[PDB]
């Protein structure tokens, strides 16, 4: 609800000069709150808030920064997490909960999902308040599985997605259309499908090369 | 005294030039067609816009290193100068691209990358060779920041090779020609470390005695080093941000140091993660298809003692490097091995040898036209 | 190129001729003088060009096109080296 109402004037603010002014933060930070709350996203706004915090360290808001970082982790494998690394010094990175979120983010970025599930503060209020974080992290893990496995084990899929019982496992497996397979696997993609080399199957050079060589 | 004072003299000139530019150039076709008709030379206008960007960037870096928080330079440059020059009409010629090239070069140094989708879509003018080289320089850095190694190397290779059919002449390179060529080479070497085995496409842009030197380093880095990474990091970070100029070392200032510390961390953490992936990408896919003993020899190669091999092997595979099928019943791991090809570049080289002879035929005939 | 245009002009006459020769048989009765006679001319063409048909032979043909292109590329390089010698001695 709130996001679109702000967006109609925020998209002007981001293409004005207004994005370099700290006075605009109180609407932009609320736009970040609304991105966590209503699950929306704006990269030019978040990058502007991070640049304002970077230039002006005294306006560094930890809860707003943490919401940008947690939304950057919902967007993997996009470069939002890299942009967050660029704009924040170690002193502002190392505080609570920022250092925990960065460690959890490197565990996601380096594909250590099992370590991420085992290292997550269960009773942190801030994690609950990021609308749709849980489905989005599992969608990233399923995306890595769907690109890079032809068949996967049933225990291995549960292990990667965070201890999903076979009722919950169906709500993930059937969400991507994945089939049951024999003794006792899950079918993800065909072997013929996941090859298709673009290289070598070429040498269409001659019509282009003969044209530029004609005279 | 002197060095800072010259910066103020340039700022006073650049602000005055901006006030004149913001004032005249939305009505003044009387001023402008007097400028179009009278002269018989034109190249000075291109040089002044490039020279102003280089001098301003040199001036901004020194101010930013000395005053490390809360000061004017980024906002005053961004809000007034760069945004006004971005938002007004381009002078008919390639002048709108030249103003965009500074704006993009300031945007690059402030690491606030995203707006290239907007910038490219407004840049629909003909890429006359100099404006191709400038566009490629920024686009290769943008692909590098995006972590698109495959795309960045192609863009860097074009400007490193420098056969872009440029015809300059009239000091437009300028004063850093060697440094700009090494700045492209340095990123191209980093990209080669990530990508090789696959290219096969370094011979075009980097001559053999540098393919040798970065090849020693690349093979040692993925087998043991430390020192090659330390050498690569120290040369590269110096060129990655493009700060143009330093100040002057002394015991008393901190300042420049806070500068340098922020630059080192941001490049370190990303390059460290990428370097670890490059080492994982090192081991050859010697055969497609592995039963349990071959998988065990791969685990033995991967890590030992003991505890936890297969678990970290899942993570090491799922970083990017292994797309595969598993059978629980038959005990066999089934993968593809990626492939690449050669005799690609020669098709480009036959076109540019024809251009190279033709340019030489034109030069002799142009000299000959003065002895007719 | 003039020979290729004469050959394409001739090939188009063959398409038109064979179309008329078949249609004469379809219409009522025709093609008697053009029966195993033309079927031997068309075979005489096909046996010579393209010679045979399999994958081994087209792969060999494409390898030869790459070598002929390599010789042509080297001939551009020799002519450019003769030009580099030419450009040095005419200044």
């Amino acid at each position: 609800a709130m996001f679109e109402q702000m967006r109609a004037n925020v998209g002007k603010l981001l293409k004005g000069i207004d994005r370099y002014n700290p006075e605009n933060l109180a609407t932009l930070e609320r736009y970040v709150e609304t991105q966590a709350k209503e699950n929306a996203y704006d990269l030019e706004a978040n990058l502007a808030v991070l640049k304002l915090y970077q230039f002006n360290p005294a306006f560094f808001q930890t809860t707003v920064t943490a919401q940008i970082l947690l939304k950057a982790l919902t967007n993997l494998p996009h470069t939002d997490f890299t942009l967050c690394k660029c704009m924040i010094d170690q002193a502002h990175q190392e505080e609570r909960p920022i250092r925990q979120i960065l460690y959890l983010g490197d565990l996601l970025e380096t594909c250590h999902f099992q370590a991420f599930w085992q290292a997550l503060d269960e009773n942190m209020d801030l994690l609950e308040g990021i609308t749709g974080f849980e489905d989005s992290v599992r969608k990233f893990i399923c995306h890595v599985v769907g690109i890079t496995y032809q068949h996967i084990d049933r225990w291995l899929l549960a292990e990667m997605l965070g201890d999903l019982t076979d009722s919950q496992l169906k709500m993930w497996m059937s969400k991507y259309g994945w089939s049951a397979d024999e003794s006792g696997q899950i079918f993800i993609c065909s072997q013929e499908e996941s090859i298709k080399p673009k290289n070598i199957v070429e040498k269409i050079d001659f019509d282009s090369v003969s044209s530029i060589m004609a005279s | 005294q002197w060095l800072w004072d010259i910066i103020d003299e340039f700022i006073y000139q650049f602000q005055s030039f901006s006030q004149y530019r913001c004032k005249t150039a939305k009505k003044s076709e009387e001023e402008i067609d007097f400028l179009r008709s009278n002269p018989k030379i034109w190249n000075v206008h291109s040089v002044l816009n490039v020279l102003h960007s280089l001098v301003d960037k040199s001036n901004i870096n020194r101010q930013l290193e000395v005053y490390t928080s809360g000061g004017d330079p980024e906002s005053v440059a961004g809000e007034y100068g760069r945004h006004s020059l971005y938002k007004m009409l381009g002078y008919f010629s390639l002048v709108g691209l030249l103003r965009l090239h500074s704006l993009l070069g300031d945007y690059y140094q402030a690491i606030k990358v995203l707006e290239n989708i907007e910038l490219n879509k407004k840049s629909m003018y003909s890429r006359v060779p100099e404006c191709q080289v400038t566009t490629y320089y920024y686009v290769g850095f943008a692909y590098l920041m995006m972590r698109r190694y495959q795309d960045a190397i192609r863009v860097f290779a074009n400007i490193l090779l420098y056969i872009q059919r440029t015809k300059s002449m009239f000091q437009r390179t300028t004063y850093k020609y060697e440094m700009i060529n090494k700045q492209n080479e340095q990123m191209h070497a980093l990209l080669a470390i990530a990508l090789t085995m696959y290219p096969m496409r370094i011979d075009e842009s980097i001559h053999l005695q540098l393919r040798e030197k970065y090849g020693d380093k690349m093979l040692r880095m993925q087998k043991g080093d430390p020192q090659v990474y330390e050498e690569l990091f120290s040369y590269s970070c110096p060129k990655f941000l493009s700060p143009v100029v330093p100040n002057y070392d002394s015991v008393h200032p901190n300042y420049h140091k806070e500068p340098f510390l922020q630059q080192l961390k941001v490049f370190s953490d990303e390059v460290q993660q990428q370097a670890q992936l490059s080492t994982i990408r090192s081991f050859l896919k010697l055969y497609t298809t592995m039963p349990v003993a071959k998988l065990a020899g791969f685990l033995d190669l991967t890590e030992q003692e003991f505890r936890i091999q297969l678990l970290v092997f899942k993570h090491k595979m799922k970083n990017l490097v292994w797309t595969s099928g598993i059978s629980a019943l038959d005990g066999e791991f089934q993968s593809a091995s990626e492939v690449d090809f050669y005799i690609d570049k020669d098709m480009i080289h036959i076109a540019d040898t024809k251009v190279a002879r033709r340019y030489g035929d034109f030069f002799i005939r142009q000299i000959h036209k003065f002895e007719e | 190129s003039d020979l290729q245009q004469v050959g394409g002009a001739s090939a188009r006459i063959q398409d038109a001729l064979s179309t008329v020769l078949q249609y004469a048989e379809d219409v009522l009765s025709g093609k008697v003088s053009a029966d195993n006679t033309v079927g031997r001319f068309l075979m005489s063409l096909v046996n010579q060009v393209p010679k045979i048909v399999p994958d081994d032979f087209e792969t060999m043909l494409n390898s030869n096109i790459n070598d002929l292109l390599m010789v042509t590329y080297l001939a551009n390089l020799t002519q450019s080296q003769i030009a580099l010698n030419e450009k040095l001695v005419n200044l």
